[PDB]
């Protein structure tokens, strides 16, 4: 539903893997187009309007090459629905517009509204919105890079020791856009795995994150997460729930717990600093 | 509803108080016991049942006996459609899909 | 060759078929053909036209879509073709006098990203491209013939029907039934079409540094004539082919336009209905005015009535009044003058921005030169006459010469240009706003020397409807406020990712051309008792000075406080003004013009 | 650019160098000695600020201009030839040997095609570049004016002869000056001494002052560079840089670093902001406007694009608030001085 260039720049691995937050990254890039042969008009052109001679033979043009640059997991196995003359999508195309529809930034008015275009947008004769949804992504994906780049190149992932912390503050780039946990969470774990593929330090390779970010200035409330460390055959598994509740009841902090997972919670701010000692004592 | 009365004259309101007093009583008398309400069945009937959303807080209304839903903006209930008809037509409920 | 014919007549069985059997919609609500129904109802209406797009042929049959991308020419007649035998069958029987089927025009539409013209590498002769740019050139029409007859001069033998190629190439008749150059043509049996010619240039942000824009030549062919003037920004989508020895010249075939930027939709007249008739839609529309800016709200307001306007009127003895405001700014430097002024333009629906220092009398209101062909002379409109309708913007306007500030008394008062020059006589039409931005004589403001900061003639200045002063302030509070306002707006240019500015356009051409009001009995006199009252006051400050002032009070200004009465009746569509509009047009007339007496 | 990967590498390990400022100002006209503020300030020039446009209905220049006025035989001259030989895209002119008309554009019956068309003059030819004025306070009244758009706007706007039609001016003006009757005096302020009225002054981001002092060791030591000079180029602080590396990393910089304002400190900029404009009501030896604010973002951006960052941070804006406070005190009479600097301590 856009360009293949759009798509290189906005995936969360490939970003990473080339480091196209540098500007260095993005001569690696065009050295991976040449390496296929296709020319730069064509990647830069509409997916429904590149030339049907190379539309028919991609998937194989990049696997191969991706296998040969070490990017060795390029394929996956999924399902696509097709009705009427022109309407087909991959089933994450719909998890997308979906998911943009529900967590929508914009206060039009009460998120109950969100909800029900969320669900009225499954059934098929309420097409128009689920091309709707899909405009929110985009704009979703654009602005989960550009706050990426940023936390990195003014470094803002501080070690603490046994853990990695990093916060967001107000008026930088599309801070509002994270103020609810389902968006919060998704950016800190791409954040992640970006610092990861980024470092060469091994003794920074394996650890968990801690992000923090505005919730109400004028409650003066910030909302805090925690992630497992990150590896490709880890179970899933998380500890941050039981931490943060004995950290809490040890500082006596000013907390709340709202969220249906036991891994996000909400604090006041003036109680950070304590919280934090506490969490790193206790972690040790 | 009382912002519209506001533009009726004193007489208008007589007028108007007969006129429903008098069509009542017609339809009371049309057969049976209490007769037929002829203002409702305003288009020709499709299926039993309808999907119903809310579009404004409103207080408590009853379906059976002891039996009531809360009008809860943005809730949405599945209900007989000879009930639902005249709140649909005066704005409270949306009739989706 | 009989395979030849074979094959054309299998590719026009699929384009109609592609017509005939297309469908939109889902079996949960229900399904429509779309091109049959457009192909029906345009026939009954006399229209004879129909824009297919490549997005939907593209999905019905990959083959044909990628055949007309590669050979047009070729292929493009069997479609119209097919379109003609369709109509017929979907119209069919047609009443008395309709016996006989029409030609049906196919126009093109895509969905696909432009490139420019720079990209135009000489691999693409023939095949089908779309190109963005301004149109700076457009020829008048011509009959251009598609087939016609011959007879022979000495010996009367004829031939019928020839046809003749469309597009910029010509025609050679034949030698045979005699002299050398023995037939000649019948002009009472050629079949014309309208025909016209224009030039494009390549967008300013698409050409680089150290380079010249390039720019292309371009045709224009039957219903497609007169869509558009010189200036406009528009998408063009064609063929594109050949018209020291072997150069050769280049143009394109055009066979759809798109204006970048319409007949209003039912679905926007309900949208500007409800616009006219929500309660505080003044402050909405100065909200929505040059929204960066900070402060001004009472410039901002003025700027809105500039924008809608007053009412044209003819009275019973045929003179005419004029309707439309002009609007004069003076003051202070780094006050934002000149951004107001760079918003206005875009914000018109006609529009003109122009320098005081860098243009000339001849320039403003029109020029005569002699024709670059033939040896004749001929007229050329200047900034006033391309802004008919609209507004004109003059920049630095006390940098301009006295004699040519002269030039435009005509046009600012009576809305039309006089000429007499060269041999020709005649009157043009010029029916426009004036905004303009000046400076003190000494720079900024300075209230020690009173009334010699302005130099301007009285001629000229009783000419505006309206003069602003504007000075700079030092108060703590509001420049504490500004700056930061300033600073988060600089900041905010990548965290940003009331009326937009393409929605109040559309807005305000919908207003202009519906609405025209009147005064109400009551609001014209308390209006005429005010007036008396402004004229006795300035009198008494001429008479107890010792010196005569530069802005006068006369019946010029109580025109101009009518003016904006209807302006501001205009915004709520409401037929006639009251008092109470009548007291916003007083409150604005007496901010400006009595700051400024 | 066609620079080397040698090129690339050699210009990136130079930014490490925390005293790379000094290396690049030490670097500027290297024969002149003296005068650093001359320097540090052209500097900031040369590299410049970034254009922007918030919202699609706003834009605002990048591109930084700059004033130079004093005593003659100070080498106001020479800083200019030599701007003009180390940049690319430069252009010179003095003060009568240019028209209104020359400097923006005109208009003409063309040789062969027989109508009238419109060519670029000075601010169009010169474009995304420097454009230097020399003897600046010598031109004709009428042909200084024209710069007034394209100084600010970026444009250059004409109508004439049936053409109606707008230009790109996106250039960098450098001009130089002199006092009225010939010597500066420290006892009248800048305004007073200079004869520019408020539209000129107020479009120069940069203002300087140049004057001649008598202490005899600062002439013996300028004295034995000079003749130190002239053996060193007979036919036959920190090192500077040769001027071929210089020019390598201009061209990197421009063209491969864009620096971003993420955040900074509103509250600071705005209290200062107001105090400042309060005292230049007072003295009134320049006024001071919305303009100053923009400026000093622009300088901000400048000193970031320097050490080939990203991101603006803390430094640059102290770095900016420096140039502009210290330019504004030199432009006060010399006994207010001492209490105008002690007003503004930083
Ligand atoms: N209220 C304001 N809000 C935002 N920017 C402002 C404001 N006032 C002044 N400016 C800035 O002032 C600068 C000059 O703008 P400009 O439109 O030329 O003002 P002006 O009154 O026309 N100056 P001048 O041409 O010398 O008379 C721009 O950089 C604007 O951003
Ligand atoms: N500090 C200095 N170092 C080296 N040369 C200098 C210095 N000061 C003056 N000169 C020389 O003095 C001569 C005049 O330089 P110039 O740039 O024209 O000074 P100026 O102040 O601009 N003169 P003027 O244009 O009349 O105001 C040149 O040969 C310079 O090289
Ligand atoms: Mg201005
Ligand atoms: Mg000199
Ligand atoms: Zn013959």
């Amino acid at each position: 539903h856009w360009s293949l260039h759009d798509s290189l720049c906005n995936t969360s691995y490939t970003a990473a893997r080339f480091k196209l937050w540098s500007v260095h990254g993005q001569k690696r890039l065009q050295e991976f187009l040449a390496d296929m042969g296709l020319p730069l008009k064509q990647v830069k052109q509409k997916f429904q309007a590149m030339d049907i001679s190379l539309k028919e033979n991609l998937r194989e043009m990049i696997e191969e090459s991706a296998n040969k640059f070490g990017m060795k997991d390029m394929r996956v196995q999924t399902f696509s629905i097709h009705f009427g003359f022109k309407h087909k999508f991959l089933a994450s195309d719909v998890v997308f517009a979906t998911m943009s529809l529900m967590e929508s930034p914009e206060k039009d008015g009460s998120g109950t509204d969100h909800f029900i275009q969320a669900l009225d947008s499954l059934s098929r004769s309420n097409l128009d919105k689920l091309y709707h949804g899909l405009e929110l992504a985009k704009k979703q994906l654009r602005a989960t890079q550009q706050t990426i780049a940023s936390c990195l190149c003014t470094n803002l992932v501080i070690s603490q020791g046994p853990f990695l912390y990093c916060s967001l503050m107000e008026g930088t780039p599309d801070v509002m856009l994270f103020s609810r946990p389902a968006s919060l969470s998704l950016l800190s774990k791409h954040l992640l795995k970006s610092f990861v593929c980024s470092t060469k330090n091994r003794r920074c390779k394996l650890l968990p994150l801690v992000m923090a970010a505005p919730l109400s200035m004028e409650h003066g409330t910030v909302t805090v997460v925690g992630i497992p460390p990150e590896t490709d055959s880890s179970d899933r598994k998380n500890f941050f729930g039981r931490a943060f509740e004995k950290a809490a009841e040890s500082t006596s902090s000013r907390m709340l717990h709202n969220h249906f997972d036991l891994s996000v919670i909400e604090l006041k701010a003036e109680d950070r600093s304590k919280f934090l000692d506490a969490l790193i004592s206790l972690l040790s | 509803p009382n912002a519209l009365r506001f533009h009726m004259a004193a007489e208008e309101m007589e007028w108007f108080n007969n006129y429903k007093r008098s069509l009542a009583t017609y339809m009371r008398s049309l057969g049976g016991d209490e007769g037929l309400d002829i203002t409702q069945d305003m288009k020709p009937p499709k299926s039993l049942y309808i999907e119903v959303r809310c579009l404004k807080d409103y207080g408590e209304f009853e379906v059976d006996d002891g039996t009531s839903v809360l009008l809860k903006k943005n809730s949405q209930h599945f209900l007989p459609r000879w009930k639902c008809e005249q709140l649909i037509r005066q704005g409270v409920l949306e009739h989706i899909l | 060759a009989d395979e030849g014919q074979a094959r054309k007549s299998q590719l026009q069985r699929r384009f109609k078929e592609f017509l005939r059997q297309y469908r939109v919609g889902t079996d949960r609500t229900g399904f429509t053909f779309k091109y049959r129904d457009e192909l029906k109802r345009h026939y009954n209406l006399g229209e004879y036209w129909i824009e297919v797009e490549m997005e939907d042929l593209a999905s019905f049959d990959e083959d044909l879509a990628d055949y007309l991308y590669k050979q047009p020419a070729e292929h493009l007649q069997l479609l119209e073709e097919a379109a003609k035998e369709v109509a017929d069958e979907v119209t069919r029987p047609r009443p008395s006098g309709e016996e006989v089927l029409q030609d049906i025009q196919v126009m093109l539409k895509s969905d696909a990203s432009p490139s420019s013209i720079r990209s135009l590498k000489s691999d693409m002769m023939s095949h089908l491209v779309k190109i963005p740019g301004i149109i700076i050139a457009a020829s008048a029409v011509r009959a251009k013939a598609t087939r016609i007859s011959i007879q022979c001069r000495s010996c009367r033998n004829t031939l019928t029907n020839i046809a003749m190629r469309p597009g910029l190439e010509g025609y050679a008749l034949p030698r045979k039934c005699c002299p050398l150059d023995p037939y000649f043509i019948m002009p009472d049996k050629c079949k014309c079409v309208d025909f016209q010619t224009l030039k494009l240039q390549e967008l300013p942000d698409a050409v680089p540094h150290g380079e010249m824009p390039r720019h292309m030549q371009l045709y224009c062919d039957r219903y497609l004539c007169d869509k558009v003037v010189p200036g406009n920004r528009v998408t063009i989508m064609g063929i594109y082919s050949i018209k020291g020895v072997g150069i050769r010249s280049s143009y394109i075939r055009v066979l759809g336009i798109q204006v970048d930027t319409g007949a209003v939709s039912p679905q926007e007249e309900e949208e500007f209905r409800r616009l006219a008739a929500l309660p505080n839609v003044y402050e909405v529309i100065s909200k929505s005015i040059a929204p960066s800016i900070f402060g001004g709200t009472d410039m901002k307001k003025a700027i809105a009535c500039l924008l809608f306007g007053g009412s044209r009127k003819r009275l019973p003895d045929g003179l005419t009044r004029r309707g439309d405001i002009n609007l004069l700014m003076l003051g202070d430097p780094g006050t934002a003058k000149s951004q107001l002024l760079k918003f206005v333009e875009k914000c018109s629906p006609i529009g003109v921005y122009t320098s005081g220092k860098g243009s000339s009398a001849a320039g403003l209101t029109a020029s005569v030169m002699r024709d670059p062909s033939s040896r004749n002379f001929i007229m050329e409109g200047g900034a006033m006459v391309l802004a008919d309708g609209g507004v004109v913007c003059i920049d630095e306007f006390d940098k301009m010469r006295e004699d040519d500030r002269v030039a435009i008394h005509e046009a600012m008062e009576q809305q039309t240009i006089s000429i007499a020059k060269a041999g020709i006589t005649t009157t043009l039409n010029s029916r426009c706003s004036v905004l303009a931005a000046a400076n003190s004589v000494f720079g900024r403001w300075d209230e020690t020397k009173g009334e010699d900061n302005i130099d301007f003639m009285p001629t000229i200045l009783s000419r505006f409807d309206m003069i602003f002063i504007v000075k700079d302030e030092h108060n703590e509070e509001r420049d504490v406020m500004l700056a930061k306002h300033v600073i988060t707006l600089h900041v905010s240019a990548l965290t940003q990712t009331e009326i937009d500015l393409a929605k109040l356009k559309k807005f305000i051409a919908y207003c202009r051309v519906k609405c025209g009001p009147r005064l109400s009995a009551e609001a014209a006199e308390k209006l005429k008792n005010r007036y008396i009252i402004m004229r006795s006051g300035a009198r008494q400050h001429e008479r107890d000075s010792d010196r005569r002032s530069s802005i006068p009070i006369t019946v010029r200004q109580l025109e101009a406080i009518v003016r904006i009465a209807e302006a501001l009746s205009k915004m709520k569509l409401q037929p006639f003004a009251t008092e109470a509009d009548v007291e916003e047009a007083l409150r604005l007339f007496q901010v400006s013009t009595l700051d400024a007496a | 650019g066609e620079l080397t990967d040698e090129d690339v590498k050699m210009i990136t390990s130079l930014s490490k160098d925390q005293q790379i400022g000094e290396k690049i100002f030490a670097s500027i006209a290297p024969s002149i000695y003296g005068h650093e503020d001359i320097k540090r300030g052209l500097a900031l020039a040369l590299f410049g600020g970034e254009p922007k446009n918030p919202g699609g209905k706003h834009k605002v220049r990048g591109d930084i201009n700059v004033l130079l006025c004093g005593d003659p035989g100070t080498a106001k001259s020479q800083f200019l030839k030599y701007i003009e030989k180390v940049s690319s895209r430069a252009i010179f002119t003095t003060g009568q040997g240019a028209s209104a008309v020359g400097l923006t554009a005109y208009v003409q019956r063309h040789p062969v095609s027989r109508e009238w068309t419109l060519e670029a003059g000075a601010l169009v030819l010169a474009d995304r570049g420097v454009c230097l004025i020399d003897e600046f306070d010598k031109m004709n009244d009428q042909d200084r004016t024209s710069i007034h758009e394209a100084m600010e706007q970026q444009s250059i706007s004409i109508s004439k002869a049936g053409i109606v039609t707008s230009l790109q001016a996106r250039c960098t003006v450098i001009a130089a000056a002199n006092p009225i009757g010939g010597r500066y005096d420290p006892s009248l302020t800048f305004s007073e001494n200079v004869d520019l009225t408020e539209p000129i002054i107020s479009r120069f981001d940069i203002l300087c002052v140049v004057r001649d002092t008598v202490d005899p060791v600062q002439d013996e030591m300028l004295a034995r560079f000079v003749v130190g000079s002239h053996v060193r180029h007979h036919p036959s602080g920190v090192e500077p840089l040769p001027q071929e590396v210089l020019k390598k990393y201009i061209i990197y910089a421009k063209e491969r670093v864009h620096p971003k304002l993420n955040q900074m400190d509103q509250d600071k900029v705005a209290k200062m902001y107001s105090d400042l404009r309060k005292e230049s009501m007072a003295t009134g030896s320049i006024p001071i406007t919305v303009r100053h604010i923009e400026s000093m973002i622009r300088m901000a951006e400048a000193h970031a694009r320097i050490h080939l960052r990203d991101y603006v941070i803390e430094d640059d804006v102290n770095m900016a608030i420096r140039v502009m406070l210290e330019s504004f005190i030199d432009t006060q009479k010399f006994s207010v001085m001492r209490s105008m600097r002690k007003t503004f301590a930083r």
